[PDB]
């Protein structure tokens, strides 16, 4: 019976000393709060158009996140996080076709604590050219979801790489891609 | 004409 | 990094059911990977969802200006937020690519496969029918499901187990809100 789901999913976590802030429309990130910078940055830049955000409200809701988190903490008897490793998957934007230009998708889906370090490779190369992010994404459980982005020109030749690290993997995950 | 997103404000827990 | 981590995460939910005739607010919080404590419209006061969350229901509760700026929530907050991104969120139309190609089975089979991409398209809410000499193949149907590409579109690939026989003409027809008539690709062996 439901049509659609605004969330707004906020975090702090300890020893990082790392918030985050973000608006969801049925699966999509609306926005996010740029942290460092005191700015509401936009998925699509058209959603600037219409729509406004005081990145203020943000920030204040983070300097009470965290002050609950010390409070949290201390009521748990100070239990730390058990991490919770993702699931990688590695696909592209449409059906692949050399020489016509296509994006790959790397979906980091149901881990635990919010924070990972992915670096697309080519041909065993590290490659940050064109790439692109969305912030941690929420579930309907206490879970993280998280997409990564490259475009590309498929080739016969080019090989492809998602390496993915996370603290529950007891090595860095590499989620491989290549034409046919 | 309000185009402006409202966050949902944050209250501290209790320290009991 | 080995050293041990805290985290706080809250989410503040609005369910929307018939436009904003029904809604739905949810205010959840959640320590490391335990919900401790929500607030819930329906209810209208905090709850816990575990033993940790018991003193906040206590409190929370008695915060009088706190507890009715949760209830008002619905129409100040979750209303408020729905017509503020209506025309480019729920409004939003993406036009789909429709792709029909061959495939190889994995190994050799006795049909082959026969993939229709649907791929760049916004709402999930899609309709895509094989055909086979303009009557509607119901079974050697196989479907990747709705994909989500993250990044405000959706793609699915909707396979077709037969036999490439007689000079037949397959087709692919779909169906989204983003399009007035059906779409449709012919393939021809
Ligand atoms: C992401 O990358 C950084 C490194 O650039 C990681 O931090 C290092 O973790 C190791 C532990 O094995 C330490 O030796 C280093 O001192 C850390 N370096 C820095 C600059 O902090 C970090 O752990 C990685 N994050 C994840 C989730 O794997
Ligand atoms: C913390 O320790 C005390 C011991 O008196 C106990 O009452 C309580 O169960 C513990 N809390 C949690 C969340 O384990
Ligand atoms: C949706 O809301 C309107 C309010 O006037 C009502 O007429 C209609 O019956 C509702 N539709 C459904 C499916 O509940
Ligand atoms: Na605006
Ligand atoms: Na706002
Ligand atoms: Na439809």
């Amino acid at each position: 019976k439901e049509e659609h789901v605004i969330i707004q999913a906020e975090f702090y976590l300890n020893p990082d000393q790392s918030g985050e802030f973000m608006f969801d429309f049925d699966g999509d990130e609306i926005f996010h709060v740029d942290m460092a910078k005191k700015e509401t940055v936009w998925r699509l830049e058209e959603f600037g158009r219409f729509a406004s955000f005081e990145a203020q409200g943000a920030l204040a809701n983070i300097a009470v996140d965290k002050a609950n988190l010390e409070i949290m903490t201390k009521r748990s008897n100070y239990t730390p996080i058990t991490n919770v490793p993702p699931e990688v998957t590695v696909l592209t934007n449409s059906p692949v076709e050399l020489r016509e230009p296509n994006v790959l998708i790397c979906f980091i889906d149901k881990f635990t604590p919010p924070v990972v370090n992915v670096t697309w490779l080519r041909n065993g190369k590290p490659v940050t050219t064109g790439v692109s992010e969305t912030v941690f994404l929420p579930r309907e459980d206490h879970l993280f979801r998280k997409f990564h982005y490259l475009p590309f020109l498929p080739s016969t030749e080019d090989v492809y790489d998602c390496r993915v690290e996370h603290w529950g993997l007891d090595e860095p995950l590499l989620k491989h891609w290549e034409f046919d | 004409v309000d185009r402006f997103y409202k966050t949902l404000r944050a209250e501290q827990a209790s320290q009991e | 990094d080995t050293r041990p981590r805290f985290l706080e995460y809250s989410t503040s939910e609005c369910h929307f059911f018939n436009g904003t005739e029904r809604v739905r607010f949810l205010d959840r919080y959640f320590y490391n990977q335990e919900e401790y404590v929500r607030f819930d419209s329906d209810v209208g006061e905090f709850r816990a969802v575990t033993e940790l969350g018991r003193p906040d229901e206590e409190y929370w509760n008695s915060q009088k200006d706190f507890l009715e700026d949760r209830r008002a929530a619905v129409d100040t907050y979750c209303r408020h937020n729905y017509g503020v991104g209506e025309s480019f969120t729920v409004q939003r139309r993406v036009h789909p690519k429709v792709t029909v190609y061959p495939s190889k089975t994995q190994p050799l089979q006795h049909h082959n496969l026969l993939v229709c991409s649907v791929s760049g398209f916004y709402p999930g809410s899609i309709e895509v029918r094989w055909f086979r000499n303009g009557q509607e193949e119901k079974t050697g149907v196989v479907s990747t499901g709705l994909i989500h590409n993250g990044d405000w579109t959706f793609q699915t690939l909707v396979m077709l187990e037969t036999v490439p026989r007689s000079g037949e003409v397959y087709t692919c027809q779909v169906e989204h809100p983003s399009v007035t008539s059906p779409l449709t690709v012919e393939w021809r062996a």
